[PDB]
């Protein structure tokens, strides 16, 4: 599944640096934690989304797993 | 704004004092000056206290750049120029400036072991005699050396009170990049963390979302005391596999709810556990160098008729009772207690969890050199009991720490086992219910 919004794009770079995994290889409806993320990992990439000017805290990542429905509650 | 969370009006009169003295260099200055935080007081009080060994072997290994590293380690990082004090009983740090670090220097006999060395200094008297609380500074260097300086060690020993499982494997990068002379990006200090947590406080504490957050958490929860020289019990199990949508993390802290459940005869639970303190908006929160840990209340309810509920239904409302906190965790507990409970506001915690989800492996990839890692460490609980959980490839281990007055070796055996039994057991068969 492709991503399809500015957002989605900065939040997909981010997951890659963080998970250590290839950005080629992240789909829209990935899972944070079914690619192997924990709350480590996730505090790291809200940090990193900060630096890019997303916002989202730790229990956003928690509520919304899925890239695409956390790429829409950053503001 | 420096000097403006200083709990004494002349900061520079302090700094004076300590080095007529001689605790401090004559040749310092005085950055800054902060209060030391409840969790930072929690390891100086127990004597955490490490030394972190690197061994080096190979020809082409050059002395002067470890040595000019140790200066610019000290240099970028606040603090690791830190001096801890008391002032009217209460623990204050000191951010110095113009330091010169002086790395303590061995040249070893012919055919002696370098690292024996480090032993025999180590526990003949760096740590017998620590005295953090003197204000000499703990961060300190030491670099034994073999005749032909072709096999080395090098030592930074340091205080618990300056480092985290988060942050700690930067200072070994930063180390690595500095002797190679690769760029490193500019960074923060914890003095920042400790300016930022301040600037988002509300100055009327009632209206704070935080203790409002805890008051009704902590609303009609009591905290009980599970159990009355220092041990260490260790169990492995195989690794638990993850129900869908649950961390590891989780999944101990639920067996650990669970297990006291049971051993006090309540459905409803307070422990203590670690989290990060890293999750707030503040530019390079997950790099600074400190110790932003935080020891917070978690509470695990179970229904009063739980016949239903399942090993899912747990876990999930575990996870959920640490996520709601996930605003919240970075605070002073002794402030949770004071603002948000009729609790004494020196109420210490009795168990805490701990979960390893950090780096458990280190490196230090110096330009031919071959490195190996290893440390000596020193921790003594107080009363408390730690529950460590360390997940390995091959094993989850389970690991209590607590003082021999207060869980004698069976009774930890014990409890290292049913935590583990627990553990395994919610892993094979989530969907069962709590009546196992
Ligand atoms: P998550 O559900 O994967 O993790 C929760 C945690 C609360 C276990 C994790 O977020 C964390 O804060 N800290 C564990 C790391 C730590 O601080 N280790 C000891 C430092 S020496």
């Amino acid at each position: 599944k492709q991503l399809s919004t500015d957002a989605e794009r900065e939040l997909a770079n981010i997951w890659a640096t963080v998970l250590d995994i290839p950005i080629g290889t992240i789909s829209a409806s990935d899972n944070f934690f079914f690619r192997g993320g924990h709350s480590i990992d996730a505090m790291k990439a809200s940090a990193l989304g900060r630096a890019a000017g997303m916002s989202f805290g730790v229990a956003d990542i928690f509520d919304h797993p899925v890239l695409s429905e956390l790429a829409s509650v950053a503001v | 704004e420096p000097f403006s969370l200083s709990p004494i009006k002349d900061p520079q009169a302090l700094h004076k004092e300590l080095c007529s003295k001689n605790v401090i260099p004559v040749t310092s200055t005085l950055e800054d000056l902060l209060p030391a935080t409840q969790a930072q007081h929690v390891f100086i009080k127990r004597g955490t206290f490490h030394s972190y060994n690197w061994t080096i072997k190979g020809r082409s290994l050059n002395m002067d750049r470890l040595r000019e590293t140790c200066q610019s380690l000290v240099d970028r990082h606040s603090i690791l120029r830190t001096s801890f004090v008391e002032h009217e009983g209460h623990p204050i740090q000191l951010v110095l400036a113009n330091l010169d670090v002086k790395v303590r220097e061995v040249q070893c006999w012919p055919g002696e072991d370098p690292m024996e060395v480090c032993k025999a200094l180590w526990d003949g008297k760096d740590w017998p005699t620590l005295n953090v609380l003197g204000g000499s500074l703990p961060v300190r260097f030491t670099l034994v050396s073999c005749p032909g300086n072709e096999h080395v060690v090098l030592t930074i020993q340091i205080s618990h009170s300056q480092w985290d499982g988060v942050s700690i494997p930067k200072l070994f990068s930063d180390f690595a990049a500095i002797y190679n002379q690769t760029p490193l990006p500019p960074t923060s200090d914890f003095a920042h963390y400790l300016y930022h947590r301040v600037s988002s406080a509300r100055e009327d504490v009632q209206q704070d979302p935080t203790f409002q957050f805890w008051r009704h958490y902590l609303d009609g929860a009591k905290m009980a005391v599970p159990f009355a020289q220092t041990l260490w019990t260790f169990k492995g199990i195989v690794p638990p596999t993850l129900p869908s949508g649950i961390t590891m993390a989780t999944l101990v802290k639920a067996a650990t709810a669970l297990f006291l459940s049971y051993h006090l005869g309540s459905r409803d639970v307070v422990f203590g556990h670690t989290v990060n303190g890293r999750n707030l908006p503040m530019d390079n929160i997950e790099s600074l160098l400190g110790c932003t840990l935080n020891f917070v209340p978690l509470r695990v309810t179970f229904p009063e008729d739980s016949t239903d509920w399942t090993v899912m239904d747990l876990l999930h409302h575990t996870q959920t009772q640490y996520t709601r906190a996930l605003s919240h965790e970075h605070v002073e507990l002794r402030d949770i207690f004071q603002h948000s409970t009729n609790w004494p506001a020196e109420t210490p915690l009795s168990l805490i969890v701990q979960h390893q989800n950090i780096d458990l492996s280190f490196s230090l990839p110096l330009r031919s050199l071959d490195v190996q890692y290893s440390k000596f460490a020193r921790f003594d609980p107080l009363d408390e009991v730690w529950i460590f959980t360390e997940p390995h490839a091959d094993r989850l281990e389970v690991q209590v720490c607590a003082n021999s007055r207060v869980l004698g070796q069976e009774q930890a055996t014990e409890l290292a086992n049913n935590i583990s039994a627990i553990i395994t057991k919610f892993s094979t068969d989530p969907t069962a219910r709590l009546l196992d």
